[PDB]
RNA sequence: UGCGAAAGCAGUUGAAGACAAGUGCUUGUCGUUCGUUAUAAAUGGCCU
């Protein structure tokens, strides 16, 4: 996991986070949390069956 | 079925395109290595084009068409150019040949050979019995 | 005469009224009517007899491409 | 007077034999009336059956050329 | 200009690309600026199987133009969609659509491009390798398609239900590009 | 059942209710009965065929 | 690797997104979600398949109006399994419809594969039997419910 | 058998008014109707006249017991359904019309005479119960 | 297309203009008009 701060836009903060699966979390940054999940590759799922490095 | 593009120096790849469902057979370049034209078993012939100015400056490649012309698989395929020849000459299975324009592929007219063109006979008849 | 597609056939004692795919041969080689095109392909065309005409014709898994219909 | 739009008039007769109940209708009579609806029932079934039709190389051959 | 038969505006807002009947001819022109002056006849683009064919082959019902202006893509009602590089006029046909193509935008860099027609799937195509990308089972056909964001966060739609002859019932449709779900429907 | 119904016909006029003790009965002879005009239409067209190619 | 058992009891937000694991489909289902109309019939018939799921795939072909698309490349090594099936299917009341619309369109799609082929002019000289027993069995249910009228 | 086929074939080149007549001849079996259609019917027109002549007659008379008529139509639809349907004048699709409106009441009358037959079915058995 | 029940009962599908192809003539077309109630077919099928 680790944190990312968008090099222009200073406001935006987000994690992301990953493990042996075939998708990755994505937390913007209380009441709730925003995550989204990255689960498409568009085509090159078989270069790709693991999100965890 | 996939068709790479390897960069030779470094020998690494450049490019990777799914395009075949099935063996890619073989390939042939035109004289200036502007087109790439590939076939196999799926009976496809698929051109790969850099023609265009910013394609050249950056050495990309683009699946530009495929064309269905034949009834089997297409084992050989033969590209030729000159100042009065423009052929792409394709044939395999179906056991004829097939012609086509390298610059106009996409768009130009095709012929297939007869499977027989009786040159030399074969075969005779007597009049007489 | 005959190719691998046609029979065509000529008398020789009367005159004919006066009225892309291939190199385009800017460069040299070296250095009373009866036409029919029903018949293809011909192995092999010739006379048995004065009236009797021979005509003899021709008579494997692909990949599947199919075609839609609906 | 049967036995001598039709369906409008034989349901009404099928109502009929519904009235009489089976006490009341005679033999002689129900034997006519038994064959004048088989007829009946064979055309109805050939009807229909006319309904429904309205509904719906060799090695060696011989011939002459054209000249 | 005259007989404007269809017309259509970059993503930018800074190019008009439109097709005329002085059969027919695609021109592209820059809105603020006199950078990009371009015309040629729809007949350059067409292919001869396609003239050979009916008229469903020659008929564009979508049309859309890249930012840079260097690349126009058309739709056809024969489903087809050919991509022309406004440099040399050199044609790139991509082929899924069975019916009709209804809507096209290019992306903001111009190396994908969203169509959607009568099969309610909308058609992420990634034109460096050519393939495609899918979200089929929408509520409705596809109108109009469009990229909306800086970075691209979210795609805007437009669906057609067109079930109900009665009515056109459009629907607008806000979906996240990260994982394709419905932000504001 | 034919000889059920024509022998204690009467004693099943003088019921107070048919419908609800005879339903299966009532289903099971509607069902058929419905897939009659279907049958018909199957049956002329096997017809047309079966005799066209017997002449033939 | 001691983490997995861990159901976040003490954390503050609890994240759910996992679908639930489906049933994993059928051939035939699987070749209708990928328009495979013609594969899709033979999966209808084979062996071991039940008699309901075989009805189904035929009622959903119909109802994706794919009757002639499933039945256009075929000839009589292919088309008996369906006429096998008709055969059979004829007698039962669920299925007499389905079958009459199915063996409707063979005929008027096959009418010459018919007369040059004589295993297949048998199976219609069987199913013509078989159609003519059910029209006895349902002209009786007619008469049946006629008298049982006559009883209320 | 072959006088009566000649003389319609006669009667069909002549337009005659007697094709009816000729048609309805008892001494017509099913056989030699097949073969009057498949080697006698050889033009258009003919197949015309005769389907024009036996719609007309079913039509305005299809419970007729004499079943000729329609045995004569179901063989020539059976036998030459390609060649009449060839057949563009507007009024055969007319006659075909009016002869389908009476053929298409005659199916819906079954079912209620099935119904009726199945009722006198079970009131004869009763009877011969009481007998007994 | 009108009416009606779902079955069906009556009635329609014309003219002009322009374009393309073939040879002034022929056919086919219309992001052209007026009037009347009035086959298809660019190998092209749905994510994780």
């Amino acid at each position: 996991c680790t944190f990312y701060t968008s090099l222009s836009n200073q406001n935006q903060q987000n994690i992301f986070t990953a493990g042996r699966r075939r998708y990755m979390h994505s937390w913007d940054l209380s009441q709730t949390a925003k995550i989204e999940k990255f689960s498409r590759l568009y085509g090159h799922e078989s270069t790709q069956r693991s999100f965890e490095n | 079925g996939s068709i790479k593009f390897w960069d030779f120096q470094f020998a690494t790849l450049n490019q990777s395109f799914k395009a075949h469902d099935a063996d890619v057979l073989c390939l042939t370049t035109d004289t200036d290595n502007n087109y790439v034209f590939s076939a196999g078993v799926d009976r496809k012939i698929f051109q790969f084009s850099q023609n265009t100015n910013k394609s050249q400056k950056n050495n990309r490649w683009v699946n530009s068409s495929n064309r269905l012309l034949h009834g089997n698989d297409i084992r050989a395929i033969c590209a030729y150019q000159s100042k009065g020849a423009d052929f792409l000459v394709s044939g395999g299975v179906e056991k004829t040949l097939v012609i086509n324009s390298l610059t106009s592929f996409s768009n130009g007219n095709y012929r297939k050979m007869p499977t027989v063109e009786p040159y030399s006979k074969n075969v005779l008849v007597n009049k007489e019995q | 005469f005959w190719g691998a597609t046609w029979i065509s056939r000529i008398d020789f004692d009367v005159d004919f009224p006066i009225n892309g795919l291939t190199i385009t041969d800017e460069s040299n080689f070296m250095n009373h009517f009866f036409f029919t095109d029903k018949y293809k392909p011909l192995l092999f065309v010739d006379l048995i007899s004065s009236n009797e005409l021979a005509i003899i014709e021709r008579n494997q898994k692909a990949f599947i491409q199919p075609k839609l219909v609906f | 007077f049967i036995t001598s739009q039709s369906t409008q008039l034989f349901q009404l007769l099928s109502l009929v034999l519904d009235s009489i109940g089976l006490f009341s209708l005679e033999g002689a009579l129900l034997e006519n009336l038994t064959l004048y609806i088989d007829k009946q029932v064979e055309i109805a079934e050939r009807n229909t059956e006319l309904w429904n039709l309205i509904d719906t190389l060799p090695t060696y051959t011989m011939e002459y050329l054209d000249i | 200009w005259h007989n404007v038969i269809l017309s259509n505006i970059s993503s930018n807002g800074k190019l008009l690309a439109h097709m005329c009947k002085d059969h027919k001819s695609i021109s592209v022109v820059s809105l603020f600026d006199d950078s990009v002056n371009l015309s040629f006849p729809l007949g350059s683009i067409l292919s001869s199987q396609t003239q050979s064919l009916s008229y469903n082959t020659r008929y564009v019902s979508s049309m859309a133009i890249d930012n840079m202006g260097q690349q126009l893509a058309v739709g056809f009602a024969s489903g087809v969609i050919s991509i022309v590089s406004l440099a040399d006029l050199q044609i790139r046909l991509l082929k899924w659509h069975i019916d009709s193509v209804l809507s096209l935008s290019f992306s903001h860099d111009g190396s994908y491009l969203l169509s959607g027609g009568w099969e309610k799937v909308m058609s992420l195509w990634q034109l460096e390798t050519n393939s495609q990308q899918f979200l089929p089972r929408l509520n409705g056909i596809i109108i109009d398609c469009q990229v909306l964001g800086p970075q691209g966060n979210y795609y805007s739609l437009i669906l057609q239900m067109t079930e109900n002859n009665s009515n056109s019932d459009y629907q607008f449709l806000l979906l996240n590009a990260s994982d394709l779900t419905s932000k504001l429907s | 059942v034919k000889w059920c119904l024509i022998i204690h016909g009467g004693y099943l006029v003088s019921i107070p209710n048919l419908m609800s003790t005879l339903s299966s009965l009532h289903s099971t002879l509607k069902r058929r009965s419905d897939l009659l005009p279907r049958l018909l239409a199957l049956d002329a067209r096997l017809d047309c065929t079966i005799n066209k190619f017997k002449t033939l | 690797m001691r983490g997995s058992e861990y159901q976040g009891d003490q954390e503050h937000i609890i994240h759910n997104d996992k679908v639930r694991s489906q049933r994993r489909m059928r051939a035939f289902e699987r070749n209708i979600n990928q328009f495979k109309w013609s594969e899709a019939l033979d999966n209808a018939f084979v062996p071991g398949m039940a008699k309901e799921l075989t009805l189904t795939v035929l009622q959903e072909l119909r109802k994706r109006g794919k009757v002639r698309v499933a039945l256009y490349g075929r000839d009589e090594s292919t088309l008996e399994p369906l006429l096998n099936w008709c055969l059979k299917g004829i007698e039962d009341v669920r299925s007499a419809s389905i079958v009459a619309d199915w063996v409707a369109v063979v005929l008027e799609l096959y009418g010459n594969t018919l007369e040059s082929s004589p295993v297949l002019q048998e199976l219609m000289i069987d199913l013509k039997t078989k159609v003519r027993h059910e029209i006895h069995k349902s002209k009786e249910a007619q008469r049946i419910e006629g008298m049982l009228q006559l009883l209320t | 058998q072959v006088e009566i086929a000649n003389i319609l074939s006669s009667h069909l080149e002549a337009n005659s008014t007697e094709i009816l007549d000729d048609l309805m001849s008892g001494s017509w079996t099913e056989p030699e109707i097949k073969k009057f259609i498949l080697t006698k019917i050889n033009t258009v027109d003919h197949l015309s006249k005769i389907f024009l002549t036996i719609s007309k007659s079913i039509t305005q008379n299809p419970w007729n017991e004499e079943n000729l008529l329609p045995l004569w139509l179901k063989w020539l639809l059976t036998l030459k359904s390609g060649e009449l349907n060839s057949i563009k004048d507007k009024h055969t699709k007319k006659n075909c019309k009016h002869l389908k409106s009476a053929l298409r009441s005659s199916e819906e009358i079954l079912p209620v005479l099935l119904g009726i037959q199945g009722r006198l079915e079970m009131l004869r058995r009763q009877a011969k119960l009481r007998e007994d």
